[PDB]
């Protein structure tokens, strides 16, 4: 056996931004 | 009016006491006749049903590997080696009936219906999850088959998530998780699932260091399991 | 191939091939139809039958839990009321369907094919635990009979193990604690419940080999336990 | 790897 | 060693270590010491110090949220301790703002050579005034909500005539700077009309084509929409 | 009296919000005071000390991992090397103050103040837990110093709690669980790692084949970790 892992079960606030320009 | 009479609310609600009971058999007879009334689902409901099958099929799942694998360590005795085929066999019949009413939703209702972006990858998502399942029991002609529609269905949505999705976004992340995990396992290619999965944590990182990391919880979660599968394969 | 056409040996196989997968209703399923061979279980055969039917009514016994903490959480919407109701009766249903099922083998096979004192009273107190999971459910109409059945049961194997049983003997002592249980929580009768718990464990605690030491000792602990949260 | 930092009791007796 | 005695590429191999350690006050600390040399930033260098601040300032905003919060949903026992281990976090966020202030009006603004890096660190500014704003209590308030307003509305004046509306950094200046007139100003108007008129000109020129080559535009574009989306609803 | 005048519920209060605001810094030193006042610390007052002292040296030993690795892949650059090794051992120096700071704790009060079996356990695991802490980055002589006594303290927790404790009991469990990490990661002995666990989870599980498991689900989580954990390993 090989261990792995699959996505799980998974089942509001404003949002602000930095910038990062490469 | 049939023999389901039930209308889509009280239909949910069994859902979620289902859910609460662990009775999930049940959850999923529940969310197959909501989404076999037509209905568009909600997100709530996409996810009720989603966690409905997903242990429905899990519980299968686990079963076929302990039978497998007490099959295959049985070496001297033919009785319980024979016994234990049978009831592989029998857990198999189960898992390929879940995995056809499953696929059954997908093509006949789900997909058709998703009009925005984000319910088509979920769903073509679902749909080579599905596969995926089959293809863990399938052989020869069969498992060629699945192994392609598996394939097919998350590089379809594998295309428009890149297109259409941020790399934080939590669908697209589950997504390349699940397509690493068909490379790595069912196409043996670790390499390749390496590569995919340290792809999409790496996007979703750099976009991650501009957000507030609080509204994506769902994202680092799945970035975890990212970084744990590369972990283990590495 | 069925179970009618079956050995007792494949039949148990496959009850440890279902416990291993966790399949406990296909486990359940293949000790039924062993004891309706009508021979006398082994005691590996009368484990699996009770392992798996404590499993079968176990999950329906912590979903009817679950739900019936969740209508009391519910008591103001008419539709989800309902609906709560309605799940927790099918649960029930099914629960009543697998304690009948389990009586039925009981008074059919298990009792009368019973030769020793341990197995009656091991299978008297089996009764007496489906009569309290009946009684756990039952409806206003029914509770009286199904309280008195588990209570009849109960005590004659309670009688019959203080004839012919050691105090320090598992069973005894696991009648004891489980017809403690049934004072306590089923016949609201704490005074009972209490002393029939402390009399067993004091009468086994002046009777205590190093392998009988060791299982009548953890059955002893949860005597303690129950007294303990119940004199809180 | 992991590494890690009631009810009133019945019981069923499994003699071996 | 010492910050003193150490050039500046060693101090930008400490806070890029620092940043893979997740020890965001070491990578702070080292690009302050950068920043503090005097020479303009690289635009690598921006990056790790902006990165380092956002962690720095953000762990104490996000507590200080979490404290008020429960402050509210309380016994005068517990709601003076919550007062005042609030009021603990209030003078860190403080210390670690008018660092990031001093390091803006000493060097990094005045060092500023190209219009994208003015808009930057005007935002910037914007930024940490607003943080202190989140905060500011009756008197001390009226500064830091003018002092960031201010600098939005620079940043906002230079970025409209320097850069095309795709620009991730007009984007995000839009997004920030209307997030302030919600929450500081509580003028929700015009919060949803700076948002909706920065998502319309975006969308008016991403090439929808080619998205494939704008994701640094269309993650913001996402973000002003979740914005409006939030705030009508 | 001192620089500290809050009194044991004072300090208990502001731990508990450190915790809602993840401070761990400010939420060990509250419970390290709670601690030196020295009676005898509650479920609860044990639980926040662990799980305040938990992330403080977790943060150290994840960055210390990360800085290690990055040690070791600087082929050329000798100075990004001399750098890389100056800033593990600023992480270790932290670790080893942060360790320092819990084995006083145990040694002056957490230890002598424990007088039931559950609670000698709980200490002695955990004096075998930092003790395990250290050994992951010490070297040479000090390595043997703590590997020596992390092993001492696992080993006598692990006799009291096969005389003392049921198999089910979540406290002898967790102790198989780190017991077997330490063979596994500190000793490199990965067949006592998995015997350790296997026998735990053999044990265990006999046990609450009796029970009902609704009061164990505490004991059933950790059996999952020791399930896991011998996935992995084998």
């Amino acid at each position: 056996i090989l261990p792995r892992i699959s996505v799980i079960s998974t089942g509001r606030r404003r949002q602000s931004v930095l910038n990062l320009m490469t | 009016m049939g023999s389901m009479t039930m209308d889509k609310s009280e239909l949910v609600q069994k859902a979620k006491l289902a859910e609460q009971a662990e009775r999930y058999d049940d959850m999923a007879a529940a969310m197959k006749a909501v989404t076999e009334q037509g209905h568009e689902l909600s997100n709530e409901e996409r996810n009720l049903l989603s966690v409905a099958y997903k242990n429905v099929v899990g519980a299968r799942r686990s079963s076929w590997r302990v039978i497998s694998s007490i099959e295959q360590k049985t070496e001297r005795n033919e009785k319980k080696q024979q016994m234990g085929k049978e009831y592989r066999e029998k857990i198999e019949a189960e898992l390929q009936d879940i995995c056809n009413d499953v696929l059954e939703l997908l093509d006949k209702y789900l997909i058709p219906n998703a009009t925005q972006p984000e319910s088509k990858v979920f769903y073509l998502k679902m749909k080579g999850d599905y596969f995926r399942y089959l293809s863990e029991v399938a052989s020869g002609d069969n498992k060629q088959t699945t192994v392609s529609n598996s394939q097919q269905a998350y590089q379809e949505a594998f295309e428009i998530s890149k297109k259409e999705m941020q790399p934080t976004h939590p669908i697209r992340l589950g997504l390349a998780l699940n397509f690493s995990v068909f490379y790595y396992e069912i196409l043996n290619s670790p390499e390749k699932a390496c590569s995919l999965a340290k792809t999409a944590f790496d996007e979703a990182i750099a976009e991650l260091d501009t957000l507030n990391e609080e509204s994506y919880k769902d994202s680092t979660l799945i970035m975890q399991l990212l970084r744990d599968n590369l972990t283990l394969w590495t």
